[PDB]
């Protein structure tokens, strides 16, 4: 509603829900946005006269990942604060339930690019707490309409429990998940389940081996195992049932529709470890 | 401390 359009680099997108903009940009309609600082700009010639003076071509931070035309800046909310409230602001055109847009220090920014001549061009995000008494993995994740439907948003989850599962502690969404996210989330622990089975044929896996090598939490790969029908219970607790052909098919499909948009372990620069 | 879908 407000903004209700946005200029942002080669696209005008349509915003889905109400950003806290400042007051003179609160009741614009449209607003016009650097692709690569996140500047909110009332007119096209302003946003043409910055163009000329903006010096950067990707996020101030970084580069924790990069593979082929992909990129992972790892932006500090406590260092690049400008930068990750307006990342915010831009955010919550796209996220009804977010919530935080000023406070960003105690959070951690995770901005995907898909990278070209012209540039390193903002995807998506995912911000995460730095210290999490929940254990939440990922606070909030967003892949702009344009990209949506590409495999990023599964990219970014993929990333998500790679960090939470090299820092030794299983984790989960912040909540509530939004329609997308349910689904989103959903597909990709389901996927991540059928290939760990396929992969684990002379183990008859727990629920707690699962969680430990997929960082999955318990109650998330437990809902997933209901969901694949999985799931039965004799007396005290949940048995694992392998429904073979679902597992079998699943790699079938994955070894055809190849993923080309994948998490690379050894493309990270820096990868979390416990300390000693 | 509380996450950026924190009710307020
Ligand atoms: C709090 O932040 C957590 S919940 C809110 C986060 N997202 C949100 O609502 C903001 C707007 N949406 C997104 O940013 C975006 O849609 C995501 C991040 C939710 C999902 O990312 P992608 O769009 O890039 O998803 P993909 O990685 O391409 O898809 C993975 C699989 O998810 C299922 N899926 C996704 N969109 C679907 C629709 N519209 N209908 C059905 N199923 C959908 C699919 O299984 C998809 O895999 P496919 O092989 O089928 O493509
Ligand atoms: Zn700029």
């Amino acid at each position: 509603r407000c903004p209700s359009v946005i200029e942002f680099g080669k696209y005008e997108i349509h915003t889905w829900y109400s950003s806290p903009y400042p007051q003179e940009y609160s009741r614009l309609p449209k607003l016009y946005l650097c692709e690569f600082c996140l500047k909110y700009m009332k007119s096209r010639t302003i946003l043409q006269q910055h163009m000329k003076k903006c010096g950067w071509f990707h996020p101030p931070a970084n580069e924790i990942y990069r593979k082929n035309n992909i990129s992972v800046f790892e932006v500090d909310g406590n260092v690049s604060t400008i930068y990750c409230q307006n990342l915010c602001l831009l955010a919550k055109l796209f996220l009804d339930h977010k919530t935080l847009y000023y406070d960003v220090e105690p959070f951690l920014f995770y901005v995907l690019t898909q990278n070209d001549v012209k540039g390193c061009h903002l995807v998506g995000y995912f911000s995460k707490e730095k210290h999490c008494q929940q254990k939440y993995n990922v606070s909030c994740i967003m892949i702009l309409p344009q990209y949506q439907r590409k495999g990023y948003g599964r990219f970014l989850i993929d990333f998500s429990y790679l960090l939470s599962k090299r820092e030794g502690q299983a984790g989960s969404p912040e909540k509530p998940l939004s329609d997308l996210g349910r689904l989103s989330y959903m597909a990709y622990w389901k996927s991540v389940i059928l290939e760990c089975l396929y992969h684990q044929n002379d183990k008859q896996i727990s629920i707690k081996k699962l969680s430990k090598l997929t960082g999955i939490c318990p109650q998330d790969i437990t809902s997933t195992l209901h969901h694949l029908r999985m799931l039965d219970f004799r007396s005290d607790q949940f048995v694992i049932i392998r429904r073979e052909k679902l597992i079998q098919d699943h790699m079938a499909k994955l070894q055809l529709n190849l993923r080309p948009v994948d998490v690379d372990p050894e493309c990270l620069r820096w990868t979390p470890v416990i300390v000693s | 401390s509380t996450g950026g879908k924190a009710p307020r």
